[PDB]
């Protein structure tokens, strides 16, 4: 647990903590994220979400 | 390392020879079986306990000084400060 100083752990810590709240706004504010779900059904407007 | 417990120093010096000078140190030591209120350096010292951590050597290598500093030990506690604790 050595080979990173005490300080990049937590940085790196923070980072998994910060780019997936940035990764999950973006993916819902994305209007190409949201596809269309039932491809054997394709008429219905139930366009989901999968993040 | 006198006999006694008296010395006499004393310095001579010639008008011209005046900017000659010194600076000593000298410490009181009884037998070797110290007690309370004595610390035990070796060879013939019984130097009082306020030698210890007085910041001065008064015996040989530094013994009476030692293991007398103490702040901390931490990792990312220790630089809660102007370092990456304010990041
Ligand atoms: C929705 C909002 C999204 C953004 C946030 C989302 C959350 C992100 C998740 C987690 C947060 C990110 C990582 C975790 C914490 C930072 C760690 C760190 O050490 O600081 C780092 C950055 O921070 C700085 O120190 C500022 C540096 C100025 C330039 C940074 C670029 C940002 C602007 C973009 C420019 C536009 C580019 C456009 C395209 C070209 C670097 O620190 P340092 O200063 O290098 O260290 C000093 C070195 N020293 C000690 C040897 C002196
Ligand atoms: C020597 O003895 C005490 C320890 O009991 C020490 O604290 C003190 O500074 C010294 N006192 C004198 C009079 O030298």
């Amino acid at each position: 647990l050595n080979p990173l100083s005490p300080d990049i752990w937590m940085y790196v810590l923070l980072a998994c903590l910060g780019v997936s709240c940035v990764l999950f706004v973006i993916a819902r504010f994305s209007p190409y994220e949201w596809y269309n779900p039932h491809p054997c059904n394709p008429d219905s407007d139930v366009v989901e979400n999968n993040f | 390392m006198l006999k006694t417990g008296v010395g006499v120093i004393r310095m001579w010096a010639d008008e011209g020879s005046r900017l000659s000078r010194f600076r000593m140190l000298f410490t009181s030591f009884v037998e070797p079986p110290c007690t309370s209120s004595t610390f035990f350096c070796h060879s013939n010292m019984c130097i009082n306990n306020s030698l210890v951590c007085n910041g001065v050597q008064n015996c040989a290598y530094p013994w009476d000084e030692n293991h007398c500093k103490e702040k901390k030990k931490a990792g990312l506690f220790e630089q809660i400060t102007k370092t990456h604790g304010t990041i």
